[PDB]
């Protein structure tokens, strides 16, 4: 669902996003996404599930897209 | 930078099976060919791979 | 008189390249001659310009003065990659390391300075800065203070009775408004852009019969302060216009029947442009398929405006025939040959067919391998009939890492790894693994699969994985379970529309933590088993050796915002003998659109889905494998999978609940009729689409002992239906592909529910 | 994001200073409006009566004392449903015998009925007539942006000829006025000339090239000359449509001394006194014969301003924030500073029989004391 | 026994009259000149052009509408023939 | 680095060059071009930059060096080193991704590399049969051709599992035109053959046989 608008850097990428989707169960979120000059991709990230009858309230996330 | 293999050489484009020549049996005749092709044997002693030393020639002076 | 040189400290050049145009020759006398002579050398050679040569004595001094060189770089520009700007001073006469002039200021300052006026930024100042380093050095100090954008403000027309400006707008590019929530294009100018602008406003006008239209002038204003930009645009919309035949001519190898046939119409009907267009273009096809290599089209009018009626000309002719004679490649350093080949439609050794080398071109692009691909048509030398094309490729890493780490309140240490390789060892494999696990879950799995089994497109494709469910909500469902196994699959196109898929597999499944309700205690009565109803300390186990079939389609216009094709599908099972619940199943979808009106915004859509599983020697499909409908996926208004019958939890008499089961009988039908936006101004109105709706579905059990439990809504009617209906929207965002929706379920049955708001994102299936 | 702004700006506020006590009187509005949209249309006066407009809307009519209307007609037309096409209007009003003239940005100009405020007639134009349509002997010359300055008959509103002229490929919206001259009519153009028409056939005898154009043709070039000349016993004082300045004859119209010490929007002349703006808010002042500097103040750089006019010792001045820049008719203090109005001022204001008036962004009309 | 074949077609194209336009006693020049350049000659001594007319639009048959033609030692036309097969 | 007297930054180089680490070897060597791009060195130096910057497994660079060295003095007493490393520069370019240790076949990427580099050893074992460095490039340039021979071999042979059975026919003719000496002209007429029986001109297919009997 939720992605930023255009946001990065001269050798840096700053990213300001938000975070739900289609799809596992519900997935609301909010977080960001920091770029090295060549490969890796990669920021934090707080989320809120559906588990079956309640929600999942709290949720942190690390990411690493090291392409190669 | 995937290549350090061939770089600091190693004794693999060494023992190359050397090349031989075919020859026409009766009545049709092999195709003349040129282009691509080995220099004769002009025979010396550079050593091979590592038995030679890739060095910068000294001064030069 | 003078015989000696002279060069103080030439310091760069050499000597005698600096001896060359010298009139101190040797053995020849100098004269007034002497000074003109060096003069103009030191000048024509141009590397310096100091020079101090008269009349005096037998010395002859020619200065000499050395500003260059330079190697450096100052930045400078703010929101242009650097480079670029290092490339373009490269085409201007400078770089690192080089000899430099203060006649190249100016130059490269206007060259940039031009390069911002393009790009829109109207106001920039790039300061030249040198400081001398000892002896020839000096720094390249570039500032870049520049203006900001200098938008656009208004894009109005005159003359345009016909329409109006804004529908005629659209269509453009270089849009009026960015509304602050329909993004769908943005604004800023591109002096090029202007020209496709103004080509498909002429095109639109030709496709109406306003042959005569043409344009007449164009004007860019601009405000006194490079912030708003005026474009006005000026017609002269003249009339419409009819046909009467079509009058192909010009030597074409005979190859005229089909011709003819190939260009019929029905006269006095208003001149079409595309349509033009496309015969030409299928003319062209048709020579391509016959062989020759490069034809031509060419469609002259020829009108009579009193008649209203335009007698359209075309002239053609094929050519030669143009032999391909050996396809080769350059770029693929790390992704193998035979790889680029399979993906092509132009066989070695025959007639060279246009049409297929691009087709080709397009393919190798869609592969996904490679990032930049171009083409070419060199010729052989000496022969007129043969050539080889060549294929330019710059490919790119394929292969990608992931990591992630996290803990929440309701979920455990998260942990999620995987590499996905795309293109592993550029051999057309490709493989990854993944893996995640709070408490809950524990899913892993691994992707084997090659897309060419076969040289013809076979596919084929592996699979393993691991499912440890672990949820614990006392007593909703809950059924805890571990489960695992593997299979293999095929694929192969037959049309470019239809497919085909026949997996083999196996699967092995654990059951634990069962709880009291009697659909699951009839299942397992039907296995063999017996279990205490009374208590949920339950577990079981099961091996079956699957089967997989399917069929799929395509036929939609476009791939965004569909308007008239079709979606069939289909998928079924069955357990192979050997296995251990006997049983098989039926799925089908569809999606259908007609077009109601011929210029595309009125049209109709019709979904259904269908669904059947029945187990074979008595034993009831088991449950984990059952049908559902309901949500805002296949039936609106509800909750997801509020639909179908409940569950009966055994009392530790019987009760009933809400929460639902499920089962396996499903159908589901519904209808639509597409229709704009009546509100919102024409500027954007392209990218909203809605319709009206009214929907059904159905689900049941088929083994329900509809005699004893009486007192509880039966199940084995198969009749109960909850039909709704309502409006939905569906636009772009600046977060994402949108589908509002707020329907009203008029009917229902009871324990079911209504979820009156319904917000998704991206239903592009 | 809001970090994306880089220029060189201006001088906050000029040195508050109120010798004199500035002041209003009433304050009437006309509905939105001009918007962003820069254009020329600026109101007109006639006999205690007053004719303002809008961008896309209707126009008006009030006194010159009360603020109080007097008829109001719109100039739209229902589209469909609720749609209601707007009308663009972009021609400054102005006022000649019992009618009003408007040009709008869609090749019609409109002239309306003083009293009741009925349409006398409406003729089509070729582009889109933008500059401030003047009368001269029943033949209300305009101006386009295709060069073609027509000449439109009142009574018939009916084309009498049509003299093209140039034009580069880019251009600032130069939208010079015409002039009067005993019969024969002095224009500024679009490419850096300024040509000579006689007005009862419409064929020009004379012309000169006097100055350059913006636009990767870097000379004097982001001054919004309204490139109306001005002419004094015969010897035209047309300054530059771009700032090389020049003074120039009745009928040859040769240089009288080029002094490019302008770059300019508009200026007025009083016997021996001109004031210009040097597109820079680089006020000056100069004498009728030749290059001489009075004085010149330009703490205002960089502000926003509109073309001043004389009123009776004082200039007076726009900002684009609403200020009245009082100055001495000589240097060059600040007699007088007054805000005004928070929209924004673009267009020019006027003053005729004492009454002062000028126009805002939206909630135009002011009556200035 | 198909499932999805793309098309296979192979060099010098063929029509009909075009190899009428051809008789013996030519040499190599104006048999070129009217039907383009051969895609297949032999290499192994005689100096003979194989002009093979096989296309194959898939799931149906491989026409190859084969044609041979030798020349004199000179180039010049000594026999031919066509072979539809 | 700092500025310093040259020829002691130029020892310095050149014993840290000795040492074999060759970052900072590289980076005080090119200071010490762009300090004295003149000096009695500036030749030296070009010669044991391409040398580093080879050794630095970082090709690009040493190429455009080796053109510049061509380009400034084409004639020198010294040049046929410099030939030979332009040829040892795109060999080794040849090979190139990940499957270093993992000992996985090379044969068929694209070629444009090895093609340049038999042309290269091909001008130096003309130009300057004398020098101590002949040999060597012989028996590159038999490796070369070889690895050049098995890419038609790769292209032919699909061809043949695809069935344009008149392009493996041609281009294994123009093979045999050309590299007539390797191992895989002689694994490559069966295919040859195959493809003239599959085409019904058995007339030819024959003699094929009779030279694949022949040898």
């Amino acid at each position: 669902c939720d992605v930023g608008k255009s946001f990065s850097g001269k050798d840096w990428k700053v990213t300001a996003r938000a975070g739900l989707g289609y799809q596992s169960r519900m997935l609301m979120s909010v977080g960001l996404n920091a770029e090295i000059r060549d490969n890796v991709r990669f920021g934090l990230e707080f989320e809120k599930s559906a588990f079956g009858k309640y929600n999942v309230d709290n949720a942190v996330n690390a990411n690493f897209r090291y392409s190669f | 930078s995937r290549y350090k293999r061939q770089v600091s050489g190693d004794e693999a484009y060494l023992e190359a099976a050397p090349l031989a020549e075919l020859h026409a049996p009766a009545g049709m005749i092999l195709p003349v060919t040129s282009g691509d092709y080995a220099i004769p044997v002009t025979n010396g002693s550079g050593a091979v791979g590592k038995a030679l030393d890739i060095r910068p020639p000294a001064q030069p002076l | 008189v003078v015989k000696d040189i002279h060069f103080e400290g030439l310091q760069r050049v050499a000597v005698g390249a600096a001896l060359l145009s010298m009139p101190v020759r040797t053995g020849d006398t100098v004269n007034d001659e002497d000074i003109s002579n060096t003069i103009r050398a030191l000048f024509a050679t141009g590397n310096f310009e100091d020079v101090r040569v008269l009349r005096d004595g037998d010395t002859l001094l020619v200065q000499v003065k050395e500003r260059p060189t330079i190697a450096s770089i100052t930045f400078g520009n703010k929101s242009v990659k650097d480079d670029m700007l290092k490339q373009n001073l490269e085409a201007s006469g400078v770089r690192v390391g080089e000899s430099l002039d203060r006649t190249t200021i100016a130059d490269i300052e206007k060259g940039l300075e031009d390069f911002y006026y393009s790009v829109g930024k109207y106001s920039a100042s790039v300061k030249a800065v040198v400081t001398p380093l000892p002896r020839n050095r000096v720094d390249l100090k570039l500032v870049f203070q520049e203006g900001v954008s200098a938008e656009i403000q208004q894009i109005n027309i005159v003359g345009n009775h016909a329409f109006t400006t804004d529908e005629l707008i659209s269509h453009f590019q270089l849009r009026d408004e960015v509304p602050w929530w329909n993004v769908v294009g943005d604004r800023k100018y591109q002096k090029q852009k202007l020209a496709g602008d103004l080509e498909t406003l002429r095109s639109y006008y030709l496709d109406r019969g306003y042959a005569r239209f043409n344009i007449d002038s164009t004007q860019v204003s601009l405000t006194p302060d490079k912030k708003g930009i005026y474009v006005t645009v000026n017609i002269t919309e003249g009339d419409q216009y009819k046909l009467s035949g079509v009058e192909v001519s010009g030597n074409l190898a005979g190859h005229s029947a089909e011709i003819e046939q190939l260009t019929k119409i029905e006269p006095g009907e208003l001149y079409n442009g595309t349509k033009v267009t496309k015969m030409e273009d299928d003319i062209k096809k048709l020579l391509g398929r016959y062989g020759y290599a490069y034809p031509r089209v060419q469609s002259m009018p020829e009108i009579n405006d009193a008649d209203k009626t335009v007698k359209l000309r075309v002239n053609v002719d094929a050519g030669n025939r143009f032999y391909v004679r050996k396809i080769r490649f350059e770029g693929n350093d790390t992704s193998k040959d035979a790889v680029l080949r399979r993906e092509m439609r132009q066989m070695e050794g025959a007639w060279l067919g246009s049409d297929l080398v691009d087709q080709g071109k397009e393919r190798l692009n869609r592969l996904g391998f490679f990032e930049t691909v171009d083409t070419d048509t060199q010729r052989v030398p000496g022969s007129p009939d043969q050539v080889d094309v060549v294929y330019k490729v710059k490919e790119r890493n394929t292969g990608s890492f992931n990591f992630g780490i996290g803990y929440g309140t309701e979920s455990g240490v998260s942990f999620q790894a995987g590499v996905q390789q795309d293109n592993w060892l550029g051999t057309g494999y490709a493989v990854g693994i993944n893996g995640t696990k709070n408490d809950y879950q524990t899913y892993a799995e691994l992707s084997v699969t090659n897309p060419y089994f076969t040289v013809d497109g076979v596919s084929l494709g592996g699979r393993l994985f691991y499912n440890d469910f672990q949820a614990d909500d006392a007593d909703l469902s809950d059924y805890t379970n571990k489960s695992y196994g593997t299979d293999v699959t095929l694929g192969f196109p037959i049309n470019e529309y239809n497919s085909l898929r026949a997996g083999l597999g196996y699967v092995h499944n654990s059951l634990s933590n069962m709880q009291p309700q009697v659909a699951m205690w009839r299942y397992l009565y039907s296995m063999g088993e017996h279990p205490s109803t009374s208590d949920q300390d339950n577990s079981f186990k099961t091996d079956d050796f699957t089967f997989n079939y399917g069929w799929t389609y395509n036929k939609l216009d476009r791939g965004y915002f569909p308007t008239d094709g079709s979606r069939v599908n289909l998928t079924g099972k069955v357990t192979i003998p050997g296995s251990d619940n006997e049983y098989y199943k039926v799925t089908l979808d569809t999606a259908t659109y007609v077009p109601i009106d011929d210029d595309h915004k009125w049209v109709v859509l019709g979904r259904t889905r269908w669904g059947y599983g029945d187990g074979l020697g008595g034993k009831e499909m088991p449950f984990y494998e059952n049908f559902y409908a309901g949500g805002s996926s296949t039936v609106r208004g509800f909750q997801s999978n509020t639909i179908g019958p409940k569950a009966v939890y055994f009392p530790h008499d019987l009760c009933k609940s809400d929460d639902a089961v499920g089962g396996n009988a499903m159908a589901v039908a519904s209808l639509e009729f597409i229709t704009p936006t009546p509100f919102i101004s024409d500027k954007y109105a392209n990218s909203v689409r809605t319709s009206f709706f009214w929907d059904m579905g159905t689900v049941w059990d088929t083994n329900w002992d509809s005699s004893q439990y009486s007192g509880y809504p039966d199940y084995s009617d198969p009749s109960n239906i909850r039909m709704s209906a309502g409006i939905a929207l569906q636009w772009m965002s600046p977060l994402g592909p949108l589908v509002f929706s707020y329907a009203q379920p008029f009917k229902k049955y009871d324990g079911d529910k209504a979820e009156q708001f319904q917000f998704n994102c991206g239903k592009t299936w | 994001f809001n970090s994306e702004e880089d220029v060189v700006k201006m001088s906050p506020l000029p040195t508050v200073e109120n010798q004199f006590t500035p002041t209003t009187a009433w304050s009437t509005s006309v509905g939105s409006g001009i918007g962003n949209f820069y254009s020329n249309l600026h109101p007109a006066l006639a006999d205690n009566v007053v004719y303002a407009a809008d961008r896309a809307g209707l126009v008006k009519a009030l006194n010159a004392d009360d603020g109080k209307e007097i008829w109001s007609v719109s100039l739209a037309e229902k589209d469909g449903w609720f749609s209601k096409e707007p009308a663009l209007l972009s021609g400054g009003v102005t006022v000649s015998g019992g009618h009003v003239y408007i040009g709008s940005e869609k090749a019609q100009v409109y002239a309306l009925n003083t009293s009741d405020g009925t349409v006398a007639w409406q003729t089509k134009v070729a582009g889109e007539a933008l500059s401030r349509p003047v009368v001269s002997d029943g033949l209300v010359l305009i101006h386009t942006s295709n060069g073609q300055l027509q000449a439109l008959n009142e009574a018939d509103g009916a084309v009498k000829w049509t003299v093209n002229l140039d034009m580069p490929s880019l251009s600032l919206r130069g939208e010079s006025a015409p002039t009067t001259a005993f019969g024969a009519a002095v224009v500024g153009g679009d490419n850096g000339r300024v040509s000579a028409v006689l007005m009862e056939q419409g064929q020009m005898i004379w012309q000169q090239r006097i100055s350059q154009a913006t636009g990767s043709t870097e000379i004097d070039r982001l001054s919004d000359v309204d490139t109306t000349p001005v002419v004094v016993n015969g010897v035209v004082f047309a300054l530059a449509y771009n700032g090389n300045l020049t003074a120039l004859d009745l009928r040859s119209g040769q240089i009288m001394w080029k002094r490019e010490l302008g770059s300019v929007n508009d200026f007025i002349v009083d016997g021996n006194r001109i004031y210009l703006v040097d597109q820079n808010d680089r006020v000056m002042a100069l004498t009728i014969d030749g290059g001489v500097t009075l004085w010149t103040q330009s703490d205002l750089l960089h502000r926003l301003l509109t073309s001043p006019v004389l009123y009776n010792g004082n200039l007076v001045v726009g900002d684009s924030e609403g200020y009245l820049h009082w100055i001495n008719v000589e240097d060059g203090r600040f007699v007088a500073q007054q805000k005004v109005d928070s929209s924004g001022f673009q267009t020019e204001p006027v003053a005729a029989d004492g009454k002062l008036l000028i126009q805002a962004k939206d909630g135009t009309v002011y009556s200035i004391t | 026994r198909v499932v999805y074949r793309p098309d296979i077609n192979q060099g010098n194209y063929l029509t009909a009259n075009d190899v009428s336009k051809i008789r013996v006693g030519m040499t190599q020049q104006q048999v070129a000149y009217a039907l383009g350049t051969p895609l297949m000659s032999d290499p192994f001594g005689t100096n003979t052009w194989f002009y093979v007319f096989r296309q194959q639009p898939g799931h149906e048959g491989v026409t190859q509408q084969t044609l041979t033609l030798t020349f004199n030692s000179s180039g010049v036309l000594t026999n031919i023939d066509n072979k539809p097969a | 680095v700092p500025d310093n007297p040259p020829n002691e930054i130029y020892a310095t180089a050149q014993q840290k060059l000795q040492d074999g680490n060759w970052r900072q070897a590289i980076t005080q060597l090119e200071a010490l071009d762009n300090r004295y791009p003149f000096g009695p060195y500036s030749q030296q130096v070009q010669l044991d930059l391409i040398y580093a910057y080879y050794k630095n497994a970082d090709l690009p660079l040493a190429q455009a060096a080796i053109d510049r060295f061509i380009r400034l003095n084409p004639t020198h007493p010294n040049i046929d080193y410099v030939m030979y490393m332009r040829g040892l520069t795109n060999m080794a370019l040849d090979d190139s991704a990940l499957q270093g240790f993992f000992g996985v076949d090379r044969s068929d990427r694209d070629p444009q590399h090895a093609r340049a580099a038999f042309s290269d050893f091909s001008k130096l074992v003309r130009g300057y049969p004398n020098s101590q460095y002949t040999t060597d490039a012989t028996k590159r340039l038999v490796f070369l051709k070889d690895r050049l021979a098995k890419y038609e071999y790769s292209v032919a042979e699909y061809y043949t599992e695809r069935g344009a059975w008149v392009a493996v026919v041609n281009r294994v003719e123009g093979m045999l035109r050309d590299y007539p000496d390797t191992q895989a002209t002689r694994d490559a007429l069966p295919l040859m053959e195959n493809a003239y029986r599959q085409m019904q001109m058995n007339a030819q297919a024959e003699k094929v046989a009779k030279i694949i009997a022949a040898n």
